[PDB]
């Protein structure tokens, strides 16, 4: 399967929290392709900051052979 | 010829038949193999010397 | 516990229905020699196969008693007899039963519990028992040997004996 | 079965309260329409089956898939059973008119309708529509006679129409 | 068997069975006569592979039939046995079936567990399944034997 | 086991007796 | 679920038994019919949604059932019968692959009544639904896979009524 | 849910039909009393607050429910109790504005018996405090508005009969 | 869940008393007992396999339950067993570190008997089961310590039959 | 391919995959000479199967090519054409592959969105590769249009 | 992840040609090996365990890896590297079994040298064990099928060094 | 030890360490010489309590020093004394930090998994940890006898 390695930071609007959330701000995944363009708008519509995305696993230009 | 005394004398409890299963179904092979247990071996802790005697491979 | 082999006809269960046979001070004798019989030509013990913590605190109990005390807590196992101890040692599985005679006969060989009679010698039956058991094979001695043990202490339902062995005073 | 005088002592008895102004308003605008219901009444007794008989050919005409063949009125059999059931509906709505109140609709017609109209495959949509057409005919008739209040006739059609008819929106 | 892990494969994806799943089932289906042949001879000689397997098992594994060892004892090597006994009827159900599923679902998920808890050395498991295998193979042909090997070395991979 | 002495009963307060 | 292979496996691993004779003869009867499950599953396949529309239109179509006040009125109940439909179809030829109808009793049969008496979905027009499935798949898949795969709509049928 | 509107549109799509007279007729009683509605829906949105506080402090304060051992005891609960009086003056609201009791139905009583039984809550103690909601509330909105709303209490109190 | 100081202030809050001489003095015990309660716990934390290991060995081995038919029967079914009673222990020894038993009726009883019912679980083989722990932990951790570990036992076996 | 589909399932319990995954890679691989006659069979007589199975569905559906449909005149015939060339490229792919894995990849996976943002009738699409079908299910010997028929019927089923 | 078949069809496709001689001609090849290939897939899978096994004991037990300050010291390093031992052969297992090494790509080596160079663990080391694993896999199987799978370890293991 | 997990149990729930958690690491503080002295007792007589203990574990367990067991031979009896050796060092650094944390990320975060690999039974291994708590304990008071036994006893539970 096509991987995607995403970087966001997402930031903390509506809510102080106090616990630690460092890990959920600044993180970099692995994420499936298929679920790279739900993943990308619920980033987005969080509030998030996508810095950086690239194909971790697969090819591009690739018609069969990708699962 | 078939013969009902035999039978008779030969009664055994149901539920004391042995059913799949049973562990007692192989004693007769358990006795026949007859495994062969180890000797007593003979080993002391004091006496190894354990930096020289494990492997440095 | 494990399933014991009763009644087949065979080496194993004709020399535990010999050892049943016995009365309460043969099958004590004939034990008590037995351990002195294991290594050379009975089996050795194997401990650390038996869930032994489960009889700790009953050992540690024989060994605080009094020498008197110890030896009817031995002889009321034999006994089939209704005590705690007997009970306790009834609710065992036979691997642990048989490894706690084990650590008795090894504390009276080493004092910590009231030793045998001085010069005590084992009787005629016990003796052909004994004989018997150390012409078998290792497992097969260990098989009479759980059989041996596994029905000494306390079980409700079953009842019976006549004989007993009080004490040696 | 609930009229709308016991539904009204249903509502005060539940929070054990004596009738106040608003109760004592409530019944006396059912007893001043009691005249009205009891002339809507009569009204349905003098002209049942013929309202029946129109009704049902109404629908036949609207739906004329029905008398055909695969159509639940199709067959004397069935005929005579749809037209047996519009005159259940009639004659269940005449009482809850004079109740003033469709509890008597719920507990003897509708519960369970269509349940069994499922199980029968009877179609509960031209049903339905034969008992809106129905109340149509009642309410022209009404308007015909010489009959001052008619609003209420509407009511027990409409609710067996809610109670009975699918979901759409 | 086969038809139904291909069946839940099949409808955990909402889709009707592929042509890949088809044939598979097919070549399952046609071929097998071999299926019942190697059940059939694996069935009728189980009481000579099962004893020559133990024997074999207590030669390589003396301390399992030593003090100390799970096995020791008539009752604990007639258990044993048994236990070898219970493999090879799986393997035969697994043979037949051209699946690894009732094998899995009788004798293997969480066997670890009951063999930790039994004290059973479990890689001794594996091994008298190794003798069992072994003994069953020298009594079929070469394609038999292939097919048969094949289910005793899953067997004997989830017990090593 | 779990249930609360509060839940679906009345808790009638317990006071020693005025003549003790 | 079991197939019938997985049943003649349970019978005998219930009882601790090897496969015996009876065993092995009711295997072999699973083996020889296969080939011909395989190509009515396959034609079923390719042909799942044809069976479908001929089925409802044979079935359902201009009937109470789908005008104002039917139970399939409004698209999104009409759409909801012919998932049901999809539903019922491939796993009846699920189970007729399988050789036997358990798929059906435990992902179909166990809570659909109770269901259908929830939505209030008329019984009896989709059991006409199901019947003229039955029909139209005959019609499709010839004599022998026919009848097999009535044997498993009907089931469907009768575990609804 | 289901306003007199969507009443009036359920009614005319079940029988295919076009709006005729008496629907129009209908949708013009809605339309006449929705300036009312919406007064009062404006008025009790703004009051809602003190109009819970008013109603807790006819029916509920100093008395055993508030003591220990009674069901309001401990901050908790009592926060849940004029929770759920805020949830029902707000669905009364609800469903005064839309002139249909079907939201009730739909998110109020539905198993809200079995949820105050399976937590302990007092049955009658809370019909008490709706009846309290419902006067005070006609207090504030005048007789009209206060029947009409009324009307929504004390359906959700035969509810909880 | 609640341990016995909980119960203690739970009984006094539902009074709304303060802790008089005798809650004091229930309070005083529990403290008392808390060594002991903590002793055996950590006696049986660390002798928890052999336990359930001794006890299915001296009530279920070498029995119809494990042979082909029985529920035991089958590697699966065997380890399922056997976590149940480690989770039956694990519980009786919380109730036992508490002193209450109420855990066990919000974390173990509670649908217990529906499940097993549902599964077809023999109960009595169960009991016994349990009843084998309770003398195996009984020898292991002495008499006191027995006896109350033996009293949360027989609580879960009461919730079982 | 089979291959690809059986490491992938198989690595997804983690697994070094089990025998009847094995034994369907030998038989696919054994039966390679057939599926590839199978698969220049359809290669070298593609353009006669495209325009035989063209006719049947114009034939069949007259008003694609009619004023207003997806395919109307001869450009536009073309095309679809093309497209019936196109997917009969993808069914000598899958034959050759023994999975559906490149038809999906390839073809259907997006299909009806393509057809639906083209205004296509896919219906008529599954005609075509219908006719196609049963063109090429009388140029061959008789198990071969089967071996094929699989193909063509996911197709059919997949564009359904 | 691409297997030969697959290859070529890619190449094929992107090219948007049939099936060409050359293609015809690769597939062949393929087909050709497709037996070596599976007979060493299900000799390795018999005994891939004890692959790693020997191929530890014989190339890192005893030695300053296994020793206090090595990188397998404690029973959770040693535990870390079978597994990776493991998974390497499992995936060269696949690669040699398809024809190519993709698969290495897509689930072997997405990130693991770096993740290696950010934890420590040996890059010379790693090869010198999996190096130990391909001589005991091709002594265990053949000279072709032991060639494949040194091929495809080397490919993992440069993927690494 | 005791400092670290009270930190880390204090920022499970994002504060700062309670008066008890502080008092706690006082009393620990403080009696800090008890401890510091089970350890020295611990280490000065190492080799007594590993050879004592391991003479022990074979007339406990004879079957794994004979053959075919897994420490059969001088080279594996010594190497697994070894064992006994590590890990009566890891104890000794429990005693010391107050905490089994070290003890568990040390030697019995996955020492099932590698001792599966090497074949090791593991119950043996917890009774090779019992009997070096019984020697130990032989050697010293009852109540540092208990301290002791406290973490040998976290080491047994955590093996069997
Ligand atoms: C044609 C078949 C008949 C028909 C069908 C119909 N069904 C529904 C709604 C539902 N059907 C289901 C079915 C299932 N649940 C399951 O778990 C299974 C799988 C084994 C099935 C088959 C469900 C869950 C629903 C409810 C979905 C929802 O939440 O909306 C409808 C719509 C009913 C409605 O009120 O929307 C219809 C129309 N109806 C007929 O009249 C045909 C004879
Ligand atoms: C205060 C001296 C300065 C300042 C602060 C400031 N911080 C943020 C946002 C975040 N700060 C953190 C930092 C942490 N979160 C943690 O959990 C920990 C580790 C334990 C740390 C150190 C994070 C993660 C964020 C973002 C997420 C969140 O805030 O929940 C802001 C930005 C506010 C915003 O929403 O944009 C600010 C203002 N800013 C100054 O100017 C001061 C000098
Ligand atoms: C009159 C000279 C002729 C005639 C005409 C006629 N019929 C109807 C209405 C109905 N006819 C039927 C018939 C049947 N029911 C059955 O089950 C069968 C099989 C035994 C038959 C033939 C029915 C059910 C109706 C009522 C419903 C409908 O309208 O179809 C009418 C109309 C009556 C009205 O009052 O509007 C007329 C004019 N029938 C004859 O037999 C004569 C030859
Ligand atoms: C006429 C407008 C529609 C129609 C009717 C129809 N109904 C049946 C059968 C039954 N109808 C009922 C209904 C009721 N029973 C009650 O007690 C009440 C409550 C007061 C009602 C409304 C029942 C129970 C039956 C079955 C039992 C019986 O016959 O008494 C049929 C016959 C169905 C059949 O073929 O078996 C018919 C035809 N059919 C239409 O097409 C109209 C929509
Ligand atoms: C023989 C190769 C090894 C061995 C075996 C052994 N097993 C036991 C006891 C049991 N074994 C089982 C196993 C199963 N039950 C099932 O349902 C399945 C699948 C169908 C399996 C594999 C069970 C349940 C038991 C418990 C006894 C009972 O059957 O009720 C023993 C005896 C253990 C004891 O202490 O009693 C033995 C000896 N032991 C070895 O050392 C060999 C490596
Ligand atoms: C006209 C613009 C297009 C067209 C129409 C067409 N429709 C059908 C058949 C049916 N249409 C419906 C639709 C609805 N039923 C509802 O309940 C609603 C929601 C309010 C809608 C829109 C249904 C359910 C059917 C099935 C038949 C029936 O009523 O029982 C046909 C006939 C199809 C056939 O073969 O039966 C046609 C022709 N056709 C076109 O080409 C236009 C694009
Ligand atoms: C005093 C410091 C402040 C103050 C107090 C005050 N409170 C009320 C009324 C109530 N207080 C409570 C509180 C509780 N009930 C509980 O169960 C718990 C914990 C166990 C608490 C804290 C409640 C429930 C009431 C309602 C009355 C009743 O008991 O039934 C009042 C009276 C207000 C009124 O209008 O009646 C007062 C005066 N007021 C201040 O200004 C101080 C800051
Ligand atoms: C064994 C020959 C050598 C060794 C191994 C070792 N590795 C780690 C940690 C990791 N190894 C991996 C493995 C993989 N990443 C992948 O993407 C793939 C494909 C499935 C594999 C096999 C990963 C992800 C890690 C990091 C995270 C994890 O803990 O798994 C360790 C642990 C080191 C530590 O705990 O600090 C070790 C010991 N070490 C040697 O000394 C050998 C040369
Ligand atoms: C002795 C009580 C039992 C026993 C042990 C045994 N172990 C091995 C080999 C190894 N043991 C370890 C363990 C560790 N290394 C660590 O760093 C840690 C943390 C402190 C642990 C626990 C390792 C890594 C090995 C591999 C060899 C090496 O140390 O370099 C053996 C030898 C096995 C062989 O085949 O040589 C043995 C015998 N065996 C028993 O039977 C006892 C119950
Ligand atoms: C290998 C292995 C093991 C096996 C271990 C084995 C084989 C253990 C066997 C141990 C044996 C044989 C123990 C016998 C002990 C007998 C005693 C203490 C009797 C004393 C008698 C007295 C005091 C009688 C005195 C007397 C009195 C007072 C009288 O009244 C008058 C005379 C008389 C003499 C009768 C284990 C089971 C541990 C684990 C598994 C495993 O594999």
């Amino acid at each position: 399967m096509r991987m995607f390695r995403i970087t966001a930071c997402v930031p903390s609007q509506t809510r102080i929290r106090t616990q630690r959330e460092l890990q959920n701000t600044y993180f970099t995944k692995l994420v499936p392709y298929d679920n790279w363009f739900r993943e990308q708008q619920r980033i987005m519509k969080m509030g998030g900051k996508i810095v950086k995305v690239e194909l971790a696993t697969g090819r591009p230009g690739t018609n069969a052979g990708l699962a | 010829q078939i013969v009902w005394q035999n039978e008779v004398r030969r009664f055994i409890p149901q539920e004391k038949k042995l059913t799949a299963g049973n562990p007692m179904n192989f004693l007769g092979m358990a006795r026949s193999i007859n495994p062969a247990a180890n000797t007593i071996p003979k080993v002391s802790a004091q006496n190894i010397n354990i930096e020289a005697s494990v492997p440095r491979r | 516990g494990i399933f014991p082999n009763t009644l087949a006809a065979d080496v194993v269960p004709a020399t535990i229905a010999r050892f049943s046979q016995l009365n309460a001070e043969d099958q004590l004798a004939l034990i008590w020699f037995a351990y002195l019989e294991m290594g050379k030509t009975l089996t050795i013990a194997a401990p650390g196969a038996a869930s032994m913590q489960l009889a700790e605190n009953a050992l540690k109990e024989i060994q605080a008693m009094g020498p008197l005390q110890q030896t009817q807590a031995m002889c009321d196992l034999a006994n089939r007899a209704d005590t705690p101890l007997c009970r306790t040692y009834a609710s065992w599985s036979p691997n642990i039963k048989l490894g706690f005679w084990y650590r008795l006969g090894e504390l009276m060989e080493q004092g910590f519990v009231a030793p045998i009679p001085a010069g005590y010698q084992l009787s005629a039956n016990a003796n052909a028992v004994l004989a018997t058991i150390q012409g078998l094979e290792s497992g097969q001695q260990i098989t009479v040997l759980r059989n041996a043990v596994v029905d000494m202490g306390f079980t409700a339902g079953k009842d019976g004996k006549r004989i007993a062995e009080p004490v040696v005073p | 079965m609930r009229d709308a005088v016991t539904t009204l002592i249903k509502n005060y008895d539940l929070t054990g309260r004596y009738l106040d102004r608003n109760a004592m308003d409530e019944l006396k605008a059912y007893f001043e329409s009691g005249s009205a219901r009891i002339a809507a009444a009569a009204m349905i007794n003098a002209n049942s089956a013929t309202i029946v008989k129109r009704a049902a050919a109404q629908l036949f005409e609207e739906i004329p898939e029905l008398i055909r063949p695969s159509g639940n009125a199709y067959t004397t059999r069935r005929f005579s059973a749809c037209l047996r059931d519009m005159d259940y509906y009639l004659r269940y709505a005449s009482y809850a008119l004079i109740a003033a109140d469709n509890n008597v609709l719920d507990e003897r017609v509708l519960q369970g309708l269509r349940e069994t109209y499922n199980s029968l495959g009877v179609p509960i949509g031209p049903t339905v529509r034969g008992i809106q057409i129905m109340k149509e005919m009642i309410e022209a008739m009404a308007e015909d006679s010489s009959l001052n209040s008619t609003d209420f006739i509407a009511s027990p059609f409409d609710h067996m129409t809610r109670e009975l008819s699918e979901l759409s929106v | 068997s086969i038809v139904t892990k291909s069946i839940v494969n099949a409808d955990a994806e909402a889709r009707y069975l592929s042509p890949g799943e088809l044939d598979r089932i097919k070549a399952f289906v046609t071929g097998g006569a071999a299926r019942l042949r190697i059940a059939e001879t694996l069935t009728g000689s189980r009481e000579t592979i099962v004893k020559q397997a133990g024997d074999r098992l207590f030669q390589k594994r003396p301390d399992i039939v030593s003090p100390g060892g799970n096995a020791y004892g008539e009752e604990m090597t007639a258990t044993c046995l048994r236990d070898m006994d219970y493999y090879l009827r799986l393997v035969t159900y697994g043979v037949v079936s051209g699946d690894v599923t009732p094998i899995e679902e009788i004798g293997l998920v969480g066997v670890r567990e009951m063999y930790r808890s039994l004290g059973t050395p479990i890689e001794a498991v594996a091994q008298s399944v190794r003798e069992m295998k072994e003994v069953a193979s020298g009594l079929m042909s070469s394609d038999d034997a292939a097919e048969a090997s094949a289910y005793f070395d899953f067997v004997i991979g989830k017990m090593s | 086991g779990s249930l609360r002495e509060d839940i679906g009963q009345r808790v009638d307060k317990e006071v020693t007796p005025r003549f003790v | 679920m079991q197939d019938a292979i997985t049943a003649v496996i349970n019978s005998a691993d219930v009882q601790g038994k090897y496969l015996d004779g009876a065993a092995m003869d009711k295997l072999k009867s699973y083996f020889a019919s296969g080939e011909l499950r395989v190509r009515a599953a396959s034609v079923i396949s390719a042909n799942a949604a044809t069976i479908v529309k001929e089925a409802v239109a044979k079935s359902l179509l201009y009937s109470d059932v789908t005008r104002p006040g039917g139970n399939m009125y409004t698209t999104r109940r009409y759409a909801a019968c012919i998932r049901d439909l999809d539903y019922y179809l491939r796993y009846a030829t699920y189970a007729m692959l399988a050789g036997d109808a358990s798929i059906l009793d435990e992902r179909v049969l166990n809570g659909l009544k109770e269901t259908y008496n929830s939505l209030g979905v008329p019984i009896s027009s989709t059991v006409q639904a199901i019947q003229a499935i039955k029909e139209v798949t005959a019609s499709l898949v010839g004599a022998d896979a026919g009848k097999e795969m009535g044997v498993y709509l009907d089931y469907i049928c009768s575990g609804l009524s």
